[PDB]
């Protein structure tokens, strides 16, 4: 939808909306060898 | 510790830390 | 969905269908639906 | 482990996600919507 794009605050604590992924949690930045078609990170217990 | 206290150590094994996050705490 | 909150949701995949039916056969466009319309015409998914 | 796999089933509903149900319906149903993601969460507790 039509919604104002915010930008970037990171290392701290923050609702986050990525595309519809509604959350909250602290964002940083991290070396995860992400391949192109790869969109987004899952681990133990099918956790974003 | 003795070398045996050393050897049980060792010989017992204690990402998995981090999804206890939804409520769940370990006390020492 | 509710009819107040599509605006704000992002969206996967969006299927805009459009055709013309009678006045009694508007009722049978739902999941899971008898009827040569919802039988040999166009079936909607049991999860739609 | 059990548990916190067991965290993300649906229990009968249509999404394993509280914040995904809330902001898809209204209230008036997104209540019985999530009463049974409360029941089966507590007999899990119950059981752990």
């Amino acid at each position: 939808g039509p919604k104002k794009s915010t930008n970037l605050v990171k290392n701290k604590c923050v609702n986050f909306n990525f595309n519809g992924l509604t959350g909250t949690g602290v964002l940083t930045e991290s070396n995860k060898k992400f391949l192109p078609f790869q969109q987004f990170g899952r681990d133990i217990a099918d956790t974003t | 510790r003795s070398p045996i206290e050393d050897l049980l150590f060792n010989k017992v094994t204690l990402l998995i830390c981090a999804q206890k996050f939804n409520g769940l705490t370990v006390l020492p | 969905v509710s009819p107040t909150k599509l605006n704000d949701l992002c969206f996967t995949n969006v299927y805009a269908d459009s055709f013309v039916i009678r006045g009694n056969e508007v009722s049978q466009i739902a999941p899971g639906q008898t009827g040569n319309i919802a039988d040999y015409n166009y079936k909607l998914p049991d999860d739609f | 482990n059990t548990l916190v796999k067991q965290l993300s089933s649906k229990f009968g509903a249509i999404s394993s996600v509280l914040n995904d149900i809330l902001s898809r319906l209204d209230p008036p149903e997104a209540e019985v919507q999530i009463d049974r993601l409360i029941t089966g969460r507590l007999q899990s507790l119950q059981t752990y």
